RNA sequence: GUACUUCUCUCGUACUGAAAGGGAGAUGCAAUGCAUCUGUGGUGUGCACACGUCAAAUCCGUUUGAUUUGCCCAACACC
RNA sequence: UCGAACCACCUAGUAGCUGGUUCACAUCGAAGUUUCCCUCAGGAUAGCUGGUGCUAGUAGAAGUAUUGUGCGGUAAAGCAUGAUUAGAGGUUGGUGUUAAUAUCGACCUAUUCUCACUUUAAAUGUGCAAACAAACCUGCCUUAGCCUGCAAGGCCGGAAAGAAAUUAGAGGCACCAAGUGGGCCUUCUUCGGUAAGCGGAGCAGGCGAUGCGGAAUGAACCGCUUAGGGAUAUGUGGCGUCAAAACUUAUGGGCUCAUUCGAUACGUGAAAAGGGUGUUGGUGGAUAACA
RNA sequence: GCGGCUAUCUGUUACACGACAACGCAGGUGUCCUAAGGCGAGCUCAGUGGGAACAAUCUCACGUAGAACACAAGCGUAAAAGCUUGCUUGAUUAACGAUUUCCAGUACGAAUCGAGACUGCGAAAGCAAGGCCAGCGAUCCUUUGCGAUGAACAAAUCAUACCAGAGGUGUCAGAAUAAUUACCACAGGGAUAACUGGCUUGUGGCGGCCAAGCGAUA
RNA sequence: UCGAGUACGACCAUACUUGAGUGAAAACACCAUAUCCCGUCCGAUUUGUGAAGUUAAGCACUCAAGGCUCAGUUAGUACUGAGGUCAGUGAUGACUCGGGAACCCUGAGUGCCGUACUC
């Protein structure tokens, strides 16, 4: 006995969550690899000069303290 | 409540639930006064002295009891900030009673849109 | 429950509108999507290949994906009390570059530029006038109303 | 269906693959002539009902070039000949 | 009154089911300093305390070297070294030879990394003991440590749901590692998918 | 019952492979070498920083930089 | 004691089945639905719900509107795919006729009649977006794209503010665990059936799980939803007695006589045409004479 | 209870997102194709309106699909997706990566977007990992393909293992199955019949006005 | 030499298709030919190769009808969301608070623009 009475009600009690925002699990993951393969590549540089910018803070911020 | 487009709709919807109209000066201060309660701290705060508003407002322009009433008399531009720093206006059943409830204002009941004819309404419920 | 197949009951809905029938648009192969803009995921047949399920027939969403000659659209589905972002996959055909913000695209594009021309800008155009008050009106034609039978 | 004898590869005779050898010293079937052994009834389920009447084909493709066997599988049809498009 | 707000109500632990006697003063004392301050601080090292013994998770002197390590190397250089503050109890790590001399405020410490931290130079204090220094806790360096991780966390989820890294309940490892955990078994627990 | 106990075992600090088996520090130069401490970005308590803000007076609510603890998301490395 | 005796034992056999299951108050509080099951008197799994929470949370808020922006093919409509067809008469068959004639079908026409198939054709819907990186002024790096720079990705600092309403009754996850998995009624519409207090659905509301107030009476209707009291005032329903209230209103406008008048919805429907030479109302059209 | 359908497909049901049930209606499926696959080119179908020794076909018109597309139906397509021809095996391996539908967001099945080869057809851009969307199958076992172990060592067989498939569970998320009981027994069930209480008002049987006329009514 | 001329197009009938009119330069167009690649059973189609020629078709320009597009109605009509201890009849009917058509008919007009060249 198919009925789908109080269902929509049911949903609506603990609320039908809204989405999660796309700063949420923007796995850009099983895409299309020629794109990832250099969004990947950038991230390496991109860390490599993270890691580099950080180096030369600490030294400026030690002789010029 | 103001009355803009996306608002007056929201009156449309819920209209044999709700009976309003357009608030005359001499019944907006009448709920101010006699039943205006405040939001001081998530606590509903009777309207006792000016000393309770300002301290409720802070906004640079909300001082005293006539000054809430203003900003609720006008569309106003501190609006959202007055009413929705008020509790709903818990009232009384209107005395010598309603005609129906069921029925809208202009088909003998008493609901929807009384222009102007609600201050009737109103002070028998003040 | 006896059929429930990926095309079930859209008859009227992957059919193609009156007098206009057959081959794609050249607008809609020379689009242009990046990740991240929304697009209208309207199935068109006559392509009949890369349609989507139904569902996704009126939604719009984020390209989270554009492969080479497929677009990959995120698309929230109510599904019973919590929405999932389905990831679909789709041929660009299947796909509009949404409006859905050139109610601020456009507006931002010229409001700002009036209020930097109200902040800063050079000078402060007069712009749109006032729309509802009152005023004394002088009428034109008068008229009256009892009945028409 | 018909298939071709011959299909060119580039990456060639085929034999469609009719195994079923069922040998004894099967694990399996060690075990089962351990299990099905002596009292108890028949200890072993054995598909009586009706069956699927059509059979999917295993097909070897077996290169030419000595080694390597390998195996397409085509659909389920009735009737299978190679006769090879005449 | 319809209201509808009937679920919004959030449980916030009002008390400690704890019945040390040596918490019990620190927390009234974290009463006294939580509510007659002004201390972001105070609020803060007072919730911590009247949470469950689970919650309050173990910083190792890894974790409070490393993180002292990161604010020390941006400071005046000669200013202070700030108090690491963890509302759980410190633990030695036998991974960190050389150690700090940091001060340090924990509920508890190991017998090992109490002594690992008073032959590095620093010392080890208490919170009726940090209530003399900075009782509204300037200078303090506030700290959880790890609760990831946790082998009750990595438990958490279902394991046979796409995209589910989580350990089944099962004493034998090598018990169910077979069909629905195979890609050969019918079908393998799709080790990833967009949620 | 209480008190003591080396010895051992047990769980786990390391995982993985069907198995033979194998087995996770980071940074710079390199494509292994040498100093050998969060691994990256992001969201991010508390405190210290200066930043003004009706502010009784000036301590705090505002906030912006610093480090960001836990947590989470993303993608590095490594087994 | 017999379609398998009797005693003892296995044995406290098993039972998705029936019956029962012992104190109080407080805080909250449902479900009869999803999928799977030799499954449909049961389970498992989600949902509903509680407890414990963790967490920077006027936000990643909303059963709401606005604004833009998409979507759709039901109602109504309209008859090309079809009709359905006879009414006006005139190429193709047979035929009743004296190369002259029809005759009905097919056709030929202007149509016609009223239907499912037609059309971006509703209302109601629903998808999205809407202010501190969504635009700029800039500058990185690998350059993937394309022949220095555009555009692109991962970034970024300099700078950016609003002259989409409301509530802004705090967002986010997480864990553990029940109960439920026989619903029923109802509004709106609507599939099947002669019909139903019928079966099957969609929507929301209820009842279940819930009183109170009154429709005499009723799980569901109408009000209202519920800690213990007092007062003031209402709701629905009423004010002749029962029965509180017009102590039978100074009631006002007409109607009504009914030899079973009539009189509170939904109870189920109360009465269907039909007429008159009947009591009251209205419009077409004479005479200035009715009997 | 026989009868018939559980796994599936289209329309309809179905209410302009989606969802939505009935031994609910209408139909289909458990296949068939080495071409009915792929591609390129050439062409334009059903019908019709007239024309030629023979007498169809060559003629040219007008022809929005009234045809065809392996089939059910529905969408869809007109210098094609149909027709004819050509050359072909992309109907293959796919590192399978992701996704969709069913959904519990689990399989499975079928699809969609990809990547890597190797390719075919094209001058090329591009197109193709079957014929769109129904046509299908877990654990174990058997079986073949594919190239570590048998634990005192060594060798060859033998077995097993990993890997990918096949043999199949139509009750189609997958027990290995005939009756009869009126001699029947038990647990229960008004979840469910005979019964009984109702309800259903059409059947079966009664009645009214109006009668072509019967005989306008005896 | 100026509007348009070809060829490329974007919207996709206001552009369609009809009976004609119209074509002044060029430019398309039919046109000549089997002397080659070519594949035509065919010099039809196309595909070698050019100018005796021709506006006969084609094509763009003009009017001027179905159809199409825009509107005026149609019409606040049908229909519809919501609300009645509304009225009867279990037929929808009106009301109130809103949304609001279509076919038709009377109209309006019957394409527009964008890159290069060429004049
Ligand atoms: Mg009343
Ligand atoms: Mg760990
Ligand atoms: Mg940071
Ligand atoms: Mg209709
Ligand atoms: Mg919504
Ligand atoms: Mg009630
Ligand atoms: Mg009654
Ligand atoms: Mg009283
Ligand atoms: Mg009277
Ligand atoms: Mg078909
Ligand atoms: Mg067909
Ligand atoms: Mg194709
Ligand atoms: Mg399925
Ligand atoms: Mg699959
Ligand atoms: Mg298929
Ligand atoms: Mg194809």
């Amino acid at each position: 006995n198919h009925t789908n009475h109080n269902q929509s009600s049911k949903n609506h009690r603990n609320g039908i969550k809204g989405p999660m925002p796309l700063h949420l699990h923007n796995s850009k993951r099983g895409s299309w690899l020629p794109a990832l393969v250099n969004a990947r590549r950038v991230r390496k540089h991109n860390q490599k000069a993270a890691l580099k910018k950080r180096r030369e803070r600490i030294a400026a911020f030690a002789a010029k303290n | 409540v103001k009355m803009n487009k996306p608002m007056e709709n929201m009156l449309r919807a819920v209209e044999p639930y709700i009976a309003y109209g357009y608030p005359s000066l001499a019944t907006v201060r009448a709920m101010v006064y006699k039943r205006g309660y405040l939001k001081i701290n998530g606590q509903r705060v009777k309207i006792t002295d000016n000393q309770m508003i300002k301290d409720k407002y802070n906004n640079a322009d909300i001082v005293c009891a006539e000054d809430m009433v203003n900003q609720i008399y006008t569309c106003g531009k501190h609006f959202r900030t007055v009413t929705h720093g008020m509790w709903p206006f818990k009232l009384a059943p209107p005395a010598g009673g309603m005609r129906q409830k069921r029925r809208h204002f202009v088909e003998g009941g008493d609901y929807g849109n009384r222009d102007t004819l609600i201050n009737r309404f109103l002070a028998r419920m003040i | 429950v006896h059929s429930y197949g990926y095309k079930s009951g859209t008859r009227h809905l992957f059919a193609k509108k009156f007098r206009k029938h057959g081959a794609p648009s050249v607008s809609t192969i020379l689009t242009n999507i990046k990740v991240g803009d929304y697009v209208d995921v309207v199935a068109d047949s006559a392509v009949r290949e890369g349609m989507p399920h139904k569902y996704y027939h009126g939604r719009t969403g984020i390209v989270w994906n554009v492969t080479p000659r497929g677009v990959g659209v995120i698309i929230n589905k109510p599904v019973r009390t919590r929405t999932l972002r389905k990831r679909i996959c789709v041929r660009f055909e299947h796909v509009r570059k949404s409006r859905c913000q050139e109610a601020f695209k456009a507006k931002e594009h010229q409001f700002q530029a009036y209020l930097a021309a109200k902040k800063a800008g050079k000078a402060l155009p007069p712009l749109k006038k006032s729309s509802r008050m009152g005023g004394i009106v002088r009428p034109k034609n008068v008229e009256v109303l009892a009945r028409r039978v | 269906v018909n298939y071709p004898k011959k299909k060119v590869m580039h990456c060639f005779k085929v034999v469609q693959y009719k195994a079923g050898k069922a040998r004894l010293f099967a694990r399996g079937k060690r075990r089962y002539d351990r299990k099905q052994s002596g009292y108890g009834g028949q200890t072993k389920p054995v598909f009586h009902k009706k069956a699927k009447t059509t059979k999917k084909i295993v097909l070897k493709l077996q290169c030419s070039g000595c080694k390597s066997i390998r195996q397409v599988v085509l659909k389920r049809t009735k009737h299978f000949e190679l006769n090879d498009k005449k | 009154d319809l209201t509808g707000i009937s679920k919004k109500s959030r449980v916030i632990r009002h008390h400690t089911y704890s019945t040390n006697p040596y918490i019990k003063l620190l927390i009234k004392l974290y009463k006294f300093l939580a509510k007659r301050t002004s201390s972001g601080f105070n609020k803060v090292v007072y919730q911590r305390l009247i949470k469950s013994r689970s919650n309050r998770a173990p910083i190792s002197l890894s974790r409070i070297a490393v993180v002292m390590k990161r604010k020390a190397v941006f400071t005046a250089k000669s200013k202070a070294a700030p108090i690491a503050v963890v509302v759980g109890d410190v633990l030695d790590d036998v991974r960190m030879a050389r150690i700090p001399a940091m001060r340090v405020c924990a509920l508890r410490f190991s017998k090992s990394a109490r002594q690992s931290i008073v032959a590095a130079g620093g010392e080890c204090l208490t919170f009726d003991q940090l209530a003399m220094i900075a009782p509204t806790g300037k200078n303090t360096y506030l700290l959880r440590g790890r609760k990831s991780g946790r082998e009750s966390v990595r438990h958490f989820g279902a394991s046979g749901v796409p995209g589910s890294h989580s350990k089944p309940y099962a004493t034998n490892r090598g018990k169910e590692t077979k069909r629905g955990r195979r890609t050969g078994r019918s079908y393998k627990r799709k080790a990833f998918r967009h949620v």
